[PDB]
């Protein structure tokens, strides 16, 4: 029944060392200037986070290449099998079905 | 004797000797003496590093540092020999686990009312408080009145100062409030009867001294510092949370520098607005500062931009 006590040791040793390093000398008796100087070298920066298109398409493109490796995941379990002409010719399909999705998008990526 | 402009790097005649001068009250004095320029001999107790932010005040050879225990005689008889004035502000809050706290306001202002008095000084100055009364309060608030009385025997003319309660920049008085992000906001003691006192601004108390340090003719004539406009309410504690929107200690932490489950909860609410025949601030001119102008600055929590200030008080009554 240790899996599950194989990690709750590891996280309660993790959260131990945080509060002892951070929070315990955070109650110390120094002067502790609380003035708004804590931000470094970008003093005010009175703006909202602007949209960047070339850093959105990187999120979606990965997600659609991430799905069909989980289809591709039970290939070693698909070895000790019955009829294997089917198993080979279907395994080669998905990879090409992943490969074409490159080549269409490959004619327009952008400065990624 | 003086010479030239008093901006920096002048002579200005005076040679002070300011004891203490590390805390919130003692430091901010020396800043205005490191401007007009004078041999401000500052001795310190046991702090080599904690006094380092004091050195870009004395120009070059203006200030000078010495070590001194306080109870021994000659350690405070070696710096007082070449001087013109000497002011005292030594002391603390709660009794320490090494000292005795009783004669520390009696023998120790007398230990520098020793041959210090004899050697030829003048304009020796001590401090008071507007609430230190020999009636039965408190262990700190009275036994300061011993220092008002038992040290008055020597130096029969001092101009001991009696400032009001202070709000400032790095202080402890107002900062004892709004540091109560805690399991509850408990006032003293769920009542708004005598709140509030006179929160004089710390630039005025350090401007009263430097107008008295060459006044002249202010010896023996003790002074009491007027506060802001005008009295105040319990609305203060509501006003502190209005805009806030809810040294040399140790290496890791000092395990005892507390909030004092003792007299300290009532060491500030005993008000005793004292005699208005004391002269005491405006005649030591010229200074009169409110609270609602300098209230934005020292109160500072996690909003840090948006204030939208409109909170105020009428006078309050008995104004
Ligand atoms: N007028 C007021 O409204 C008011 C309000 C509160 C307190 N006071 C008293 O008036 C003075 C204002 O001082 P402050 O506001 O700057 O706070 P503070 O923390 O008391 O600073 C005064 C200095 O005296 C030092 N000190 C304490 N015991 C000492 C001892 N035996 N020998 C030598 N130095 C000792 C302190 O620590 P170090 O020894 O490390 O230097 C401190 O640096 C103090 O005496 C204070 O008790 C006045």
């Amino acid at each position: 029944m240790n899996l599950m006590l194989a990690l709750l040791t590891n996280f309660t040793l993790a959260t131990l060392l945080v509060i002892i390093a951070f929070w315990l000398p955070q109650l110390n008796v120094y002067s502790e200037k609380t003035s708004p100087y804590e931000c470094g070298f970008d003093p005010m920066g009175s703006a909202r986070l602007p949209f960047s298109m070339k850093f959105f398409l990187v999120a979606i493109t990965f997600l659609l290449f991430d799905l069909e490796i989980a289809l591709l995941l039970p290939l070693p379990w698909a070895s000790q099998t019955a009829n294997l002409n089917t198993m080979l010719t279907m395994a080669l399909f998905l990879i090409i079905l992943l490969a074409v999705s490159l080549a269409y998008e490959w004619t327009q990526k952008g400065l990624e | 004797i003086p010479h030239g402009k008093g901006g920096r790097s002048s002579v200005s005649g005076i040679v002070a000797t300011v004891f203490g001068a590390t805390g919130f009250l003692g430091r901010y004095v020396v800043n205005h003496l490191g401007r007009m320029g004078s041999q401000v001999i500052v001795p310190h107790r046991c702090e080599p590093y904690d006094t380092m932010h004091l050195r870009p005040m004395g120009d070059l050879g203006q200030i000078i540092f010495m070590d001194w225990n306080g109870r021994d005689k000659d350690s405070i008889r070696r710096a007082v020999e070449h001087s013109s004035v000497v002011i005292n502000l030594v002391g603390r809050e709660w009794e320490t686990q090494n000292f005795d706290f009783e004669d520390v306001f009696v023998k120790i202002p007398q230990a520098i009312a020793q041959v210090s008095k004899e050697a030829g000084v003048e304009k020796f100055i001590h401090i008071s408080h507007l609430n230190a009364d020999i009636k039965s309060s408190s262990k700190y608030l009275r036994s300061k009145a011993v220092g008002e009385k038992e040290v008055r025997e020597t130096f029969p003319e001092a101009t001991i100062i009696k400032p009001a309660e202070i709000f400032g920049r790095e202080d402890r008085f107002l900062n004892y409030f709004a540091n109560i992000r805690w399991f509850g906001g408990v006032p003293l003691i769920s009542l708004g009867k005598k709140t509030v006192k006179q929160p004089v601004y710390i630039v005025d108390v350090t401007k009263g001294i430097i107008n008295a340090i060459k006044d002249p003719d202010a010896r023996g004539k003790t002074f009491a510092f007027v506060g802001p406009s005008r009295y105040l309410l319990f609305d203060l504690v509501q006003y502190v949370f209005a805009v806030a929107h809810r040294i040399g200690r140790l290496f890791e932490i000092s395990p005892f520098e507390p909030w004092t489950t003792r007299d300290k909860v009532e060491r500030i609410h005993t008000t005793d607005k004292i005699l208005p025949h004391l002269p005491g601030l405006e005649d030591l001119g010229v200074e009169a500062t409110p609270l609602e102008l300098k209230a934005i600055e020292v109160l500072r929590r996690h909003r840090t931009y948006r204030w939208l200030s409109s909170e105020i008080e009428d006078v309050q009554p008995a104004k």
